[PDB]
């Protein structure tokens, strides 16, 4: 037998990222 | 020339008409919002399913896309468009004759770029406004500065700063100051492409010729650069999921994965979208998520992912090449003849002069599928 | 008939007199019915008038 | 003489070699054990050639 | 994603993790040298003082294991326990196996390696923990009862299925299934890896390379035909040319070259590819017999490749490389050699490259052209470059006699070269 | 040992060890009602139930 | 009063101590400037306990307005926090024949 490349499913976890909001600020 | 009997509804049988596609998510539900000509989709990422649809058609063609948390801004001839769940919410013109061609969004400041390398800055009129309402100024680059104005980034960790890339070189403008913070060098190839890297102060330039540029705005140099040849480099994007790929899309109609830790080459997938329309025209993967989407010019959106390794000990070293998933395609050409395939209204067939035979689903789109041309055995 | 075809290099035969074959050549089972060769050399053709796709 | 001569004289000139089907090598396995670098390049080349 | 495959998930972590008596007898009972009763019964002081002697000897053949002795093999090692450490500890841990599977590879008929790596096995629990490093360690070995036991109490990593099948049988794996298992294009992935470690560490032998190169050399003839297949492996087997022949051992370097001599025939490369080649082997040519066998990789590569501008004069680095590192009379009792292996295309190079660059060994070129028997289209380049050369530089009496040589083989051909080109 | 097993089909789950503290009993408000040795990790058991 | 070496020598073999053979595992091993500045942003200074994203941030209870420069110090450790670092940037840059000409063509054909 070949090696099995079996498929399975892909379930997109949560995935936290970076707020441009916190980016830009108001100045003093 | 308004009707009073008909009135138009949506169009099938189209999942990108050319320009970059944008991504973004709704806490979990990670979407899509790619053009259709005059009118612009939004999909799901998880099931490639219909989310959205513009209902009132754009005047023009949208020429930009671009999308934060839960709003979609386009821009087309003259304007940008703020819409919600496809539904057109505040327009906002602008006060020039010429037209948009980038657009970038980030905290309070929405800008856009015209053609005559013309910078327009709106700011939101409260910190807790939902959208960019206010026009906070207007910048202009003179040839002096960068030739035209390829692409507007924003890098992460810059108070007001907005990198603008062009075709020769970089600048940095602080927009609360209205001012030019600091110039890069030259480049000696027309630059094509921009991208910020996850990492910090660093974008990715992909030229014309072979080459990526990875530079660095602190120490304004190059750290490093990736050579390809014979190849127009046409899109980037990096891998957030913890491994360190970059994924270039080639004007050829290629895509390249390359490993930066090891300066090596994973994998190369050729014509995954017809070169003579352009393509790919953008390739992204999905944050924090080990699929990539691209979009080519040929009316054709896929979903490739990555397996994880089948080494128990090597792992990044031996790693998977990617696996097709799930995709929508259409029509190259404009379709030659169309009839209903049943009496429910669910699919209609239709038959272009790409030389090819559809079957397009009514109700949501998952179910664009050509029939296949196979012929039985007498 | 035998379905052979020995092939010889000119400029060795001729001094042999006895040559042997650069190649002998067995693909076709039946009667040896069209031998041509290419224009410039680099293709030979074997036909055979007996079976069908010979 | 023209072009065409020189692609015949180009022709004529290249001669045949041996080629590599895919059951060439299948011998190296039985007579790999306790034998050394260069009898194996040259057993390789000789079937190469 | 089913609890089924959650739960196998699971229980692949906690493979050896003794539970209850059952579990623990099969994990106690998986053994190399005792069978299944006897290993059941026996202990880790028994299993470690035949250890303690076996590494002793070891170490006595050469000096390298006393670290493992100091690190692996103490009572302290009788002691501990893979489970109940931390993260670290376990990498820790990986690493010194590892590189004593690194060293082990290379003495395993040795009674004495059988029986310290039993003590490994049976105390450390390689053949679940890691049982990757240990058949790559072992393969080349595939024809003895020491690979066979492996298979017995292994449990196969999803790569290797073929030996799978021959798992439990009687009979030894064969050179067919060896080629399957390397045919894949996942596994030379990670062979490639593991030979790199064994280069950068050293530690490379004899019998271990021929295996590979044999191994590598089926696998471009089995892939012999589906040209994309030729093309995407040409960058594995390449590379792991490229480092072999960085490596300083005549043995890897002649290995490369069969490697390169082989896969350039197969695969028609490009010139800029064969031009590293010969740069990168004349780069690190050292000795006696790479010598001998690099010149005959040359040669053949030349002989491969055919495209306009075939026979172009080599660039002067190369060029220049080349004679720093091979004599006039070396490539000379070469040609006298009677095998006389066709040097056509690489010596047509040599002598344009010469004409264009030296200038001064021409007697040495007349001495060339008499002893090899060129064609037709080589020697009217030739030709023609020496009438260029004749043109530019001073007359010269050698010069003039190698047209005179011309005269006496083929003077017409001159006649057609000036015609075309001068008087 | 710290497991964290997702079944976002069925319901939320309820949770019973065994008094010996090996075996674990999961059973979902829908139908799905599990017996695992939770560290070896077989299965003992599996029921679908709708009711 | 400190042990002796062979009370700990003893100590080790009584006790079952293993960190001497952790220790030699841990040490074993195969021996076989920025280009611009702004001081508009440097003399900048925002608000900190107004939201939770920045008291998230922040490091002290009584602080509440911080300068632009500590603020984006800090904002990049949270960046950071959010994205490790990878060492192809880490430790890495580009800035008679060789050996890897080979290499470097297989990097740049198809």
């Amino acid at each position: 037998p070949k090696v099995v490349r079996e498929a399975k499913k892909v379930e997109m976890t949560e995935a936290r990222a970076y707020n441009a909001d916190a980016d830009t600020a108001k100045a003093a | 020339k308004n009707s009073k009997i008909f009135s138009p509804f949506r169009i099938i049988g189209n999942v990108s008409n050319g320009v970059p596609f944008a991504t973004g998510t709704l806490g979990s539900t990670f979407y899509i919002v790619t053009c259709v000509g005059k009118t612009f989709q939004i999909y799901d990422a998880n099931t490639l399913h219909l989310l959205f649809v513009s209902e009132k058609e754009t005047p023009s063609s949208i020429v930009a896309l671009s999308a934060h948390f839960h709003y979609v801004y386009a821009a087309y001839e003259n304007k940008v468009g703020i819409y919600k769940r496809g539904i057109e919410e505040h327009l906002l013109e602008l006060e020039t004759d010429a037209n948009v061609e980038h657009l970038c969004i980030f905290g309070d400041y929405l800008c856009a770029s015209t053609d005559d390398n013309s910078i327009f800055i709106y700011k939101k009129s409260d910190p807790q406004d939902k959208y960019p309402s206010e026009f906070y100024t207007k910048l202009t680059v003179t040839e002096i500065q960068g030739g035209e104005i390829v692409s507007l980034q924003h890098l992460a960790t810059y108070l007001n700063k907005l990198t603008v890339v062009t075709k020769s070189n970089v600048l940095l403008f602080n927009v609360r100051t209205g001012k030019l913070v600091f110039t890069s060098n030259e480049f000696p190839d027309q630059i094509t492409t921009a991208e910020p890297a996850p990492v910090l102060d660093i974008i990715a330039l992909g030229t014309v010729t072979g080459e990526v540029i990875m530079f660095n705005m602190r120490k304004g140099k190059r750290i490093r650069t990736i050579k390809i040849p014979q190849s127009r480099i046409s899109s980037l994007s990096f891998r957030t999921d913890g491994s360190s790929h970059l994924s270039v899309g080639t004007s050829s109609g290629d895509l390249i994965f390359y490993d930066l830790d090891r300066r090596s080459r994973i994998h190369v997938l050729k014509n995954i979208h017809r070169e003579s329309y352009g393509g790919v025209t953008q390739a992204t993967f999905l944050n924090g998520q080990p699929i990539i989407v691209t979009s080519g010019g040929d009316n054709s959106l896929k979903e490739y992912v990555f397996d994880p390794s089948l080494s128990q000990g090597s792992g990044d070293v031996v790693v998977q090449p990617p696996r097709y998933l799930r995709s929508r395609g259409g029509h190259s050409q404009p379709p030659s003849y169309i009839a209903f395939a049943d009496s429910q209204s669910h699919f209609m067939l239709s038959a272009s002069k790409d030389r090819s035979l559809w079957s397009f689903s009514l109700r949501k789109d998952a179910q664009s599928q050509e029939m296949s041309q196979r012929l039985h055995k007498k | 008939e035998s379905g052979f075809v020995n092939l010889y290099d000119r400029n060795n035969a001729m001094t042999s007199s006895t040559p042997t074959p650069v190649a002998a050549l067995d693909q076709l089972t039946t009667t040896i019915s069209n031998l041509q060769f290419s224009p410039d050399g680099q293709i030979l053709c074997m036909a055979s008038r007996a079976v069908k796709d010979a | 003489e023209d072009e065409e001569d020189i692609a015949l004289e180009f022709i004529n000139g290249e001669k045949k070699d041996k080629l590599v089907n895919m059951n060439s090598f299948t011998s190296m396995f039985d007579n790999i054990q306790n034998v050394q670098m260069d009898t194996f390049f040259d057993r390789v080349m000789k079937v190469l050639t | 994603s089913s609890l089924s495959d959650q739960l196998a998930q699971v229980a692949s972590n906690n493979a050896t993790v003794a539970l209850d008596r059952k579990r623990r007898q099969k994990l106690h009972s998986a053994s190399l040298i005792y069978n299944s009763k006897t290993a059941a019964t026996q202990d880790y002081d028994f299993i470690f003082e035949n250890a303690s002697k076996a590494l002793e000897e070891l170490s006595q053949i050469e000096p390298k294991f006393a670290i493992f002795s100091r690190t692996l093999f103490s009572e302290s090692s009788i002691s501990l326990d893979r489970n109940v450490q931390t993260k670290e500890e376990i990498k820790d841990l990986d690493n010194a196996i590892n590189a004593y599977l690194l060293l082990a590879s290379s003495k395993w008929y040795l009674a004495p390696t059988l029986h310290a790596t039993e003590w490994l096995v049976r105390r450390f629990q390689i053949h679940v923990k890691n049982t990757e490093m240990l058949l790559l360690s072992t393969l080349n070995y595939y024809q003895t009862p020491v690979f066979k036991r492996i298979l017995s109490i292994i449990k196969l990593p999803p790569l290797f299925n073929c030996l799978s099948n021959f798992v439990r049988s009687e009979k030894p794996p064969t050179a067919l299934t060896m080629i399957k298992l390397f045919n894949d294009m996942d596994f030379l992935k990670l062979y490639t890896s593991y030979l790199d470690q064994c280069i950068k560490h050293n530690a490379t032998y004899t019998n271990q390379l021929l295996f590979t190169t044999c191994c590598f050399i089926n696998v471009v003839a089995f892939n012999s035909n589906n040209d994309e297949k030729l093309n995407q492996l040409v960058p594995i087997l390449l590379e792991i040319s490229a480092k072999l022949l960085a490596s300083k051992s005549k043995d890897c370097q002649i290995a490369a070259h069969t490697i390169l001599v082989v896969f350039a025939t197969a695969l028609p490369l490009k010139k800029t590819i064969i031009l590293a080649a010969m740069e990168t082997i004349l780069s690190n040519l050292d000795a006696k017999e790479a010598k001998h066998s690099a010149l005959l990789t040359i040669c053949k590569l030349f002989q491969t490749l055919k495209g306009q501008g075939n026979v172009d004069q080599l660039p002067s680095k190369i060029f220049k490389l080349f004679d720093s590192k091979f004599d006039t009379v070396s490539i000379l009792t070469f040609l006298d050699k009677e095998d006389k292996p066709v040097c056509d295309k690489f010596i047509t190079s040599y002598t344009r490259s010469i004409a264009r660059y030296d200038r001064s060994k021409l007697n040495i070129i007349l001495s060339l052209l008499k002893k090899i028997r060129l064609e037709r289209y080589e020697v009217r380049l030739i030709i023609t470059d020496l009438i260029y050369l004749s043109e530019i530089l001073e007359d010269k009496s050698q010069l003039v006699e190698l047209f005179e040589y011309f005269i006496s083989i083929n003077e017409d051909l001159v006649l057609k070269c000036l015609k075309s080109l001068g008087l | 040992k710290a497991l964290d097993l997702s079944l976002k089909e069925f319901g939320p789950y309820h949770i019973k060890y065994a008094k010996n503290g090996t075996h674990l009993l999961i059973t979902g408000r829908k139908g799905h009602v599990a017996s695992m040795d939770w560290r070896k990790g077989q299965l003992r058991a599996e029921l679908f139930l709708n009711e | 009063p400190p042990p002796d070496e062979e009370e700990q020598l003893l100590a080790k073999f009584v006790f079952g101590d293993t960190t001497d053979l952790q220790e030699n595992l841990a040490k074993f091993n195969a021996d076989f400037e920025a280009a611009w500045i702004d001081s508009d942003d440097e003399k900048i200074k925002v608000p900190i306990l107004v939201t939770n994203k920045t008291k998230k941030l922040r490091t002290s209870y009584n602080e509440s307005k911080i300068n632009g420069v500590h603020y984006i110090n800090r904002l990049r450790s949270q960046f950071e926090k959010i994205y490790p670092r990878p060492k192809w940037v880490d430790d890495e840059s580009d800035s008679n024949g060789d050996i890897n000409a080979l290499t470097k063509i297989l990097s740049t054909t198809y």
